[PDB]
RNA sequence: AAACUUUCAACAACGGAUCUCUUGGUUCUGGCAUCGAUGAAGAACGCAGCGAAAUGCGAUAAGUAAUGUGAAUUGCAGAAUUCCGUGAAUCAUCGAAUCUUU
RNA sequence: UGAGCCCGGGUCGAACGGCCUCUAGUGCAGAUCUUGGUGGUAGUAGCAAAUAUCUAGCGAAACCACAG
RNA sequence: GAGACCGAUAGCGCACAAGUAGAGUGAUCGAAAGAUGAAAAGCACUUUGAAAAGAGGGUUAAAUAGCACGUGAAAUUGUUGAAAGGGAAGCGCUUGUGACCAGACUUGCGCCCGGCGGAUCAUCCGGUGUUCUCACCGGUGCACUCCGCCGGGCUCAGGCCAG
């Protein structure tokens, strides 16, 4: 039969969650998609350089025509925007996962963002409806490589 | 020699199911067949390139109706007394243990059926082999 | 509430049905076909003495 | 089968009467059987339980445990036996609520009114024994 | 709200939900205020933090374990009873003199069930053990059905040390039967039946490796019960005693709360990157001697989980004869308490 | 009144009837010579009847029912022991069921044949399971399976497998378990340890 | 179903059969079709008394406007009617068998 | 190349269908006849340690007396309050009383 | 043939099914259908009751068989 | 006191704060809203931080039962994997490719020797129940007969597809 790709060891990963967060789902999803797959320190610098104004976040699926500058040249997207609150929430969850990895015993210099998922939260019943979200990110260690030994003769 | 009976070859006139018209487009429409009742419905008028409707000409041979590919007919069993009813029909019927039968009763049915020479379709149910 | 809940049956047909049921009760294959365990019963109209 | 027209076999009314009962009715409901030795001694089968009785638990995960009843919580329909306790998360030892039907009274808290109850039950049982004998 | 359920006191769902929400707000704010104040006083006085940490320890099921107050089923610690006797193993070596004068080099025969379909899985499980050959049990569908006792006698006559039977469920490995064939005039020995539950081949593991022909070294961890010592010895005899250390390959059987996690890695002793921490020792940090030295590990073998289910005297139930037919049998009622472990 | 009880059984209700959706009805009655609900095989609607049944001892008997004991449900059947010799048992069935309907005779011979074949098959099967030693046992119950899954998850979380392996390998490296000039590690690594 | 005569057996036997699950009691003068054919299925098991049989002879002559019905068939055994010398003698020779061999 | 769109599978969401339950409704049947100027129905204000709702009660205020039972009440806090006793109880019964403004 | 029915795997936790009869508030794709939930428009229009441009934060509605 | 009634969009508007919340100057109008667990055992403690939030860890049979709580559908959404496409998608018939899944006849009987053990074998004995001639026990033995079991020998029958 076919065997699914087994999960990485819980001693090599660190998970952070945030539920019923009062930030917009679309902006948070686009911000999470921008930082998906990166190294941890690179994501830290990008979110801190998008909290204070230098760097842009491109939008691809939930893309609204707001700004058209050169900061989208590196992403190849002509539509770029700068959500702020989603960056603060992602920053808070990233330091939460850093604290979890430090407590668990992981090397915090080789942490990469394995996966980050933004789901929809229940809508706030006040016709104007708020769009909260859940965020679940899992950081892992960089994959370690061991040199083989030459086979023996018999 | 233990198998099903000698039977005429099993011929299925149609293997696909008859899907309801426009049931692939709407999620509110189940795929179970409903006869179209509209006057201009081209499925009902039997235009070319449309869905066929179920007809009595699609029926199966009476000598191979209700018959499994092995040649047996399915006989639902809930206990050991039910497989004992197949003592004289071991070559025509196969035992199908019901879905709500417990594990030990399933072991009892499988053991008796093997002794009677009756095939069990779901003998790989919640049991396992101990050495 | 003024639905027809009760059924009027002729008393002759009811007495016919009661006599037919009494006659059927004296037949033992009908007793086992109804679902009664009478395989140790010595006679199907099982008469016991009144002194018991 | 019930015959008296005042009795009700309604499940709804029975459940309402059980779960909305006064404290004295709950006392009557919260009864426990006597031990074998006490049953031959007092000719009484069961008595309403009270604080100060020494019981043995005969059902549940705390079977064969003995102890003195230190609380009769009629509102929660449970008794609290001595040393049959638990541990909370913080480490506090809370009592475990055991139904009085799950215990057997090995020693009674004998006062005057309890002796009157035992005498009345014994008198009724022996007068029915006389009625059965002749 | 730690003693009272609002669902059992308030008959209105919405009122109870509002009350619970207000309770969560108040409790979270008060707990954060209390912890901030506590942290400020730890900053003022850095001494009572150490007493707080050494007094308020987190709970663990391993420390809450219930022992007994030694014969193959007594939940006792052999090392601690030994240290009691120094300051009542003998029953194990009396019952199993073949397992407990060094054992010879092992030759392993690995097979399957009767109409087995796990050929690749059994071949990989055989490739775990050095000097192991996989032979199918039935050839075609309608051939002779050899029994485990017959195969055990056949492999005993051909010099094999042990026989492994891998039994499947839904085309996946489910049970492992280990029979010790012994040698000379000794009959075939004890049979240990485990359940394989979480099986994944090396390919399934992300970032994996290919094993070499070097003999691995055994890490049999956390076996204290005499049953656990028997299981550890049964796993020890299957492998050669002298490992070829040129190929750094380690086979780990770690027992935790009756579950034996089986892994296989290859390792390298490297210098620590400057963001890595020193390896913390057991019951006290700063592993003396290897500060700045760390072991890099790469999975080259299958991840499986085992649980010892039966120990038999002979080759299975049919083969064990006398009143000492079954040595040990797992029952679910023995795991009624979550702090009771058989190992 | 064989016909009248047959009409009542067949067209209204019988407690021994198993109605299947596959084109055949079955008779749950133990004295039915073929487990099929039809007119000739009914043990109730036929006053004279004959069947063949096997005792738990293994002795096979022929049961005969007459009309003159039909009001005697405790005395319905006379039981005649059939021989272990198959041909002699066939002739016994022929001799006792003389002048019976040919359907009953034919079905009695067929039932005796099937019972002897089942006995031989049972002996062969019992020998094979005695030789092999296999036995079907139930799988784990869903509550026990859920318990093992949850506690294995907690044990895997508490195991800390890779950290334990790395710690034990470093411990083996400290105490000289690999010996002087270890083949495992580089010479500079062994120099740093000392 | 226990059928008794209340004049000759009394009604004290009703009390002794009440708690036994399944068993029912009915006087012979007030027989109930809902008890003689439960579910509409004929053939209830009945334990009579001797006085029940004697008054069962008695009470079917006491119903005004009702007499015991005459059947439209005298001999209900169809095998006795067809397989009898009376009918088999006048029967013409059979025109075929139960199974017809296929001609072409 | 990458990005986007569509379909399928696993997992995670949203939502509250289905199943099972029920101190509720609804319909029928039986016994009985009892509000108020000796202040009714209804409205308001108050009475508890923490009372938000509901309920009970009226400055004798989650009640007093009398009778009966016989050892509690209980979410937390308190009692030197009661256990061979005219005696606990958010107990039951109920014949005596108190009964604010309308 | 079909409306449908039976079995396997997972989840789940207290009841349920076949057959013969009886009974009915008994079978949905639509009714500008009722109630609830959820979308494209759309992070768009706009910062408006409630809660002259760029950028943060907030954020609809008409319309919608499927597409030009 | 009951029922061939309804079962939380049903049944009274109201199973729960219900003529309540709320609307209207007023007469009046009038909702939505049930289910943790057997037991709160309602998550101690360590550690992020300002959250109706996490990670370890613990209770429990179970926490993917955590007062958002039995089960947990669809519409709609996110992460991962695979495939296809940019002048509509969707459907019917028929092969092909890739991935995944299943696993075909359930695969037997009869003869001929040798050994062993039982019996329906012995016109053997005793007992029990009976439909009174059939069954069932107990004890004897293998001259005959019949069954099995073990070791050899032989023949036959076997499911599907091609030429
Ligand atoms: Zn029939």
């Amino acid at each position: 039969v076919r065997y699914a790709a087994t999960e990485i060891a819980p001693t090599k990963s660190a998970r952070a969650r945030g539920s019923y967060l009062r930030v917009s789902f679309k902006n948070t999803r686009e911000t999470a998609q921008a930082i998906n797959g990166w190294k941890l320190q690179r994501a830290l610098t990008f979110l801190q350089n998008v909290i204070d104004k230098k760097e842009a976040v491109p939008m691809r699926r939930y893309a609204g025509s707001t700004g058209r500058t050169a900061q989208g040249k590196q992403w190849g997207v002509s539509r770029a925007r700068w959500p702020v609150k989603s960056a603060q929430f992602l920053i808070g969850l990233l330091k939460n996962a850093e604290a979890n990895a430090d407590a668990k015993g992981l090397d915090t210099g080789n942490l990469i963002i394995k996966h980050i998922q933004v789901n929809q939260a229940p809508k706030q019943r006040r016709p104007y409806m708020s769009n909260p979200c859940h965020i679940e990110l899992i950081l892992t260690e960089a994959e370690e490589t061991v040199q083989k030994s030459e086979a023996v003769v018999r | 020699m233990v198998a099903a009976k000698k039977h005429v070859p099993i011929v299925k006139k149609r293997t696909k199911r008859f899907m309801r018209h426009q049931s692939d487009r709407f999620k509110c429409l189940d795929s179970a067949w409903r006869k179209p009742k509209g006057i201009d419905n081209r499925v009902r008028r039997r235009f070319k390139g449309n869905l066929a409707m179920p007809s009595i000409g699609y029926g199966s041979n009476k000598k191979t109706k209700h018959m499994m590919p092995s040649g047996h007919k399915a006989f639902l069993v809930h206990n050991v007394k039910d497989v004992e009813l197949l003592l004289m029909h071991n070559r025509t019927y196969a035992a199908e243990i019901a879905h709500n039968v417990s594990s030990r009763k399933r072991i009892d049915i499988i053991t008796r059926a093997k002794q009677l020479g009756v095939k069990v379709t779901n003998a790989k149910a919640k049991v396992t082999t101990e050495v | 509430i003024w639905r027809k809940w009760h059924v009027k049956i002729n008393q002759g047909q009811k007495r016919f049905a009661t006599a037919s049921a009494l006659a059927a009760s004296a037949v033992a294959p009908l007793l086992m076909a109804r679902g009664h365990q009478v395989s140790t019963v010595p006679e199907v109209p099982l008469v016991v003495d009144s002194a018991a | 089968m019930k015959v008296r027209p005042t009795v009700s076999s309604s499940r709804r009314k029975a459940r309402k009467a059980h779960f909305s009962a006064p404290s004295s009715v709950r006392r009557v409901i919260m009864s426990a059987p006597l031990s074998k030795e006490l049953r031959e001694k007092y000719n009484v089968r069961s008595i309403p339980i009270r604080k100060g009785d020494e019981v043995q638990i005969v059902r549940g995960a705390h079977k064969d445990k003995e102890g003195k009843v230190t609380s009769v919580y009629r509102l929660k329909y449970v008794i609290h036996v001595e040393r049959v306790t638990r541990e909370k998360a913080t480490g506090q030892t809370v009592p475990i609520g055991i139904h009085p039907s799950n215990v057997v009274i090995t020693k009674l808290h004998l006062d005057k009114d309890r002796e009157n109850i035992l005498a009345r039950i014994k008198a009724g049982r022996e007068q029915v024994a006389k009625a059965k004998g002749k | 709200l730690s003693r009272v359920s609002l669902a059992r006191t308030i008959g209105n769902k919405l009122k109870r939900q509002q009350l619970y929400i207000q309770a969560k707000k108040a409790n979270s704010r008060a707990k954060h205020e209390e912890r901030h104040r506590r942290r400020k006083e730890e900053a003022k006085n850095p001494e009572l933090k150490q007493k707080r940490l050494e007094k308020n320890q987190p709970a663990s099921i391993d420390k809450k374990r219930i022992w007994d107050d030694d014969s193959l089923g007594a939940v006792v610690d052999v090392a601690e009873l030994k240290r009691r006797r120094l300051e009542l193993p003998d029953s194990l070596t009396s019952q199993f003199p073949n397992l407990f004068e060094p054992p010879p080099v092992p030759k392993i025969l690995v097979t399957t069930g009767i109409n087995g379909t796990i050929h690749k899985e059994a071949e990989e499980i055989a490739s775990i053990f050095p000097n192991a050959t996989y032979i199918r049990r039935t050839a075609h569908r309608y051939a002779y059905k050899y029994s485990v006792r017959e195969i055990a006698k056949f492999a005993k006559n051909r010099g094999y040390t042990a026989l492994l039977v891998v039994q499947e469920d839904q085309k996946r490995p489910s049970r492992l039967v280990v029979v010790h064939l012994n040698g000379e005039g000794v009959p075939p020995g004890p049979t240990l039946t485990y359940t394989i539950r979480n099986y994944a081949p090396g390919k399934a593991i992300p970032g994996h490796g290919r094993a070499t022909n070097h003999y691995p070294e055994l890490l049999l961890n956390n076996f204290k019960t005499p049953l656990g010592l028997l299981a550890a010895k049964s796993m020890h005899i299957l492998f050669p005693s002298k490992p070829e250390l040129a190929g750094r390959q380690v086979v780990t059987l770690h027992n935790q709360r009756d579950y034996i996690f089986f892994r296989r890695h290859r390792y390298v002793f490297r210098e620590a990157r400057p963001t890595e921490k020193n390896v913390v020792g057991a019951d006290g940090k700063e592993m003396e001697g290897v500060k700045g030295i760390r072991a890099g590990l790469q999975e080259i073998g299958p991840r499986m989980t085992l649980k010892l289910r039966r120990v038999d005297k002979g080759v299975g139930r049919a083969g064990s004869e006398g009143p000492d037919a079954v040595k040990w049998e797992w029952k679910a009622k023995m795991e009624k308490k979550r702090t009771r472990f058989n190992l | 009144s064989d016909e009248i009880v047959w009409q009542i059984i067949n067209q209204q209700f019988c407690a021994f009837k198993l109605k299947t959706t596959k084109g055949q009805n079955f008779c749950r009655n133990e004295y039915s010579v073929s487990g099929l609900c039809n007119r000739q095989s009914c043990p109730l609607a036929n006053s004279r009847y004959a069947t063949v049944r096997q005792s738990p001892k293994g002795t096979i008997y022929l049961y005969i029912k007459t009309i003159e004991r039909s009001h005697m449900p405790s005395k319905w059947w006379e039981k005649i022991k059939l021989s272990q010799n198959y041909q002699k048992a066939l002739e016994q069935i022929d001799q006792r069921l003389q002048f019976f309907p040919k359907f009953l005779i034919h079905k009695c011979k067929q039932r005796l044949t099937r019972l002897v074949q089942v006995a031989i098959r049972m002996r062969r099967i019992a020998a094979e399971e005695a030789r092999l030693g296999e036995k079907l046992v139930p799988k784990m119950a869903p509550k026990i399976k859920k318990r093992e899954e949850a506690r294995e998850r907690k044990a895997l979380a508490a195991a800390k497998l890779e950290r334990t392996i790395e710690r034990e390998l470093l411990d083996r490296l400290r105490q000289g378990a690999y010996g002087d000039q270890p083949l495992n590690c580089n010479p500079q690594i062994w120099k740093k340890v000392l | 179903l226990i059928v008794y005569s209340p004049e000759h057996d009394g009604k004290e036997l009703v009390k002794g059969f009440r708690n036994i699950p399944g068993v029912e009691t009915c006087p012979v003068d007030a027989l109930n079709l809902l008890q003689l054919a439960p579910g509409g299925h004929l053939g209830r098991f009945i334990v009579w008394t001797s006085a029940a049989i004697k008054q069962l002879d008695a009470v079917y002559e006491s119903k005004k406007g009702f007499f015991l019905p005459a059947n439209i068939v005298s001999q209900a055994d169809l095998s006795r009617l067809i397989n009898s010398t009376e009918i088999q003698s006048v029967l013409r020779a059979p025109k075929g068998e139960a199974r017809t061999k296929r001609a072409c």
